RNA sequence: CGCGGGGUGGAGCAGUCAGGUAGCUCGUCGGGCUCAUAACCCGAAGGUCGUAGGUUCAAAUCCUGCCCCCGCAA
RNA sequence: UGGGCUACACACGUGCUACAAUGGGAAGUACAACGAGUCGCUAGACCGCGAGGUCAUGCAAAUCUCUUAAAGCUUCUCUCAGUUCGGAUUGCAGGCUGCAACUCGCCUGCAUGAAGCCGGAAUCGCUAGUAAUCGCGGAUCAGCACGCCGCGGUGAAUACGUUC
RNA sequence: GCGGUCGCCUCCUAAAAGGUAACGGAGGCGCCCAAAGGUUCCCUCAGAAUGGUUGGAAAUCAUUCGAAGAGUGUAAAGGCA
């Protein structure tokens, strides 16, 4: 949120995140909810998002935080022409 | 000549305390510093080779010696007898001075000089350090720098091995 | 050393006004100097996330 | 000159100061402002010691080398990351989510008419 | 294996003798005119001249080889 | 539910911005009309560089607001320059809407500062308050149009004549 | 008869002196240099390894290895550190 409010993330993925208390990474989860952000309890787990056809994983760094989910699964398969 | 009165007085004693020589003589010595400048580019104009040559003069108050290929390589159309860059030689008091130059001035003056590497050695006791960028000091005249070459700087020693030419410079100022 | 073809090489003081260390050494008298080896030290997303969104 | 570029002579401080890789018109008469001189003087006509004074106030903002480092590193990060938004710099591509049908000339350069 | 004549944008050709830095016509692609197509008009793309080297300030051209094509022979 | 209609080697049409000094920028100041408005228009005050936010008044309206319109006028400065033009693109910080602004929103600030120096063949509109230019409002609309519809400001040149 | 050859230089053939033929095998010459001569003085190469910036497989720098494995205007032979 450009706002300087609530940084918008899912009630039901910060739920299943946060009982994921250990970090292990075998502890792999999906979503749909490519709007959420990510958050440093995210960084270190191999999550899979809904990009429109797939799950496609994804590893989470330091390098994302301030990012969305759905900037790391495109949705259009353009390979030249 | 600090660095040379420091090589008598403090790097020698506590030299020969760790490294055991039952004579001075054994000491590590360092026997000459040699530039160079490779160019390449002077082939298509040696303007720009009359320039190092300029940077050489500039940096150490000694007139360099213009190297030239003992052969001819079509792939840089390199023909024999063409002037392939510069080098200066430094001995005494005047190579003593350059170092202590480098080490006091211009190693820090690197943008991101957190130190050297340590392997760079030949096997027998003697250093190559290279500038990969110029514009190390303030009289390097950043008004007519046209272009960062780099430098390679050879440093020789009557070292035997690695371990004594890095221990020396070490005492001598050198950041491994 | 030969005349007519080397530069003038003078003895020339370097100065580290950061630290007032004085050196003495041949160059082509006093001069100006930022940092040296007595004035230089070898010799983030997550917190900033936090700093905009306190947590 | 100042911070590695010899600025014109014949422009006002202002102008001839924009011509810095970080400085644009506003932080220009923020500067001047900051350190008490006129804005429509020109540079050649300057004491040296408002130069330096100017000189002091740039090196404290940050400028060209330090300007192009942050930008950059921060381009490599999101296109090293796999990031949609870096994928866009990697390609050639527009990247504040614009159509890249009729227009984009700007990323994509010169026109291929294939 | 040899003797002649060839290898220059997609096709055909000059330029090779006389080194001076790649062109003529058609064709292709794009845009115009047209109700549309052709013609016409305005633009572009497409080759260091078969190839590896020498000579030269500079080689399609001169020299040396090497690889393909058409005749004879074979 | 999420994705896509927003892709991108490219081609075309309709528009907007421009390529400047009849102009750019800072200041001051003047003259409209149409029309919309209740959980909506919002005065005034304060904060904020700004977008905007807090408080709070009037108005179901020729009573209040949107609304001091912009071009214009008077000064100052810029003085020919890819420029103080041009503003694209890009990085950073923010603001709003709304569960949610990555795909994929609008706006602002800072920084960068691209192409572009009036445009080939050809082709389009227009005869008067027209063209040209200037802004204002409204419909859709939680939020968002360079478009659409309407409004008014300033305000030309030309028409010999039907060979084609 | 065509092709090829006709003059000169080098090797092999050529049989450890020299010489020695063939339409036997392989190659070159019809010049260059005013320093590529003379003398005096000085020096020693090629490549490999290692390291080093653009700089790569490989330019240039430095050390070691390095008896010639280089170079000797131009063919081959002989010879020359
Ligand atoms: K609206
Ligand atoms: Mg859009
Ligand atoms: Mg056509
Ligand atoms: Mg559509
Ligand atoms: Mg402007
Ligand atoms: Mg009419
Ligand atoms: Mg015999």
């Amino acid at each position: 949120r450009s706002l300087k409010k609530g940084p918008f993330v899912d009630d039901h993925l910060m739920k299943k995140v946060e009982a994921q208390q250990g970090a292990e990474k075998k502890k792999v989860i999906k979503t749909w909810s490519r709007r959420s952000t990510i958050f440093p309890s995210f960084v270190g787990f191999t999550i899979a998002v809904y990009d429109g056809r797939k799950h496609v994983p994804v590893y989470i760094q330091e390098d994302m935080v301030g990012h969305k989910l759905g900037e790391f699964a495109p949705t259009r398969t353009y390979r030249g022409h | 000549n600090r660095l040379k009165e420091k090589y008598i007085k403090e790097v020698t004693p506590s030299l020969v305390e760790k490294f055991n020589y039952s004579s001075v003589m054994q000491t590590p010595k360092v026997d000459k510093i040699v530039i160079n400048m490779g160019v390449g580019d002077a082939v298509s104009n040696a303007k720009n080779l009359d320039k190092a040559v300029e940077e050489l003069a500039l940096i150490t108050g000694q007139k360099p010696l213009i190297t030239k290929a003992k052969k001819s390589i079509a792939g840089f159309r390199l023909r024999e007898g063409m002037p392939i860059g510069a080098k200066v030689t430094l001995r005494g008091e005047r190579m003593y001075e350059f170092l202590d130059k480098l080490v006091t001035v211009s190693l820090p003056r690197v943008r991101d000089f957190h130190g050297v590497s340590k392997k760079a050695f030949d096997g027998r006791g003697n250093y190559t350090l290279g500038i990969k960028e110029q514009l190390i000091f303030p009289e390097v005249d950043y008004d007519l720098v046209d272009k960062v070459r780099g430098m390679d700087i050879v440093i020789v020693t009557t070292a035997n091995t690695d371990e004594e030419s890095r221990e020396l410079l070490a005492q001598l100022g050198m950041p491994f | 050393m030969k005349q007519d073809i080397h530069p003038n090489y003078q003895p020339v003081v370097f100065m580290d006004s950061t630290t007032g260390f004085k050196f003495l050494s041949g160059s082509t008298p006093l001069l100006r100097v930022e940092v040296t080896s007595d004035s230089h030290p070898f010799y983030g997303r997550v917190d900033r996330f936090n700093k905009k969104y306190g947590l | 000159r100042i911070a590695g570029v010899d600025i014109p002579r014949d422009k006002r401080v202002v102008v001839s100061l924009t011509y810095i890789y970080g400085i644009g018109n506003t932080t220009a008469k923020k500067v001047l402002a900051n350190v008490g001189v006129s804005e429509d003087v020109r540079v050649r006509d300057l004491t040296n010691e408002q130069t330096d004074a100017i000189r002091a106030e740039i090196d404290k903002l940050k400028v060209e080398g330090d300007l192009r480092r942050e930008v950059n590193l921060n381009i490599k990060r999101l296109m090293e990351i796999g990031s949609y938004r870096g994928i866009r710099h990697r390609r050639g591509l527009p990247t504040r989510g614009q159509n890249t049908k009729n227009n984009a000339r700007t990323r994509k350069g010169p026109t291929k008419t294939v």
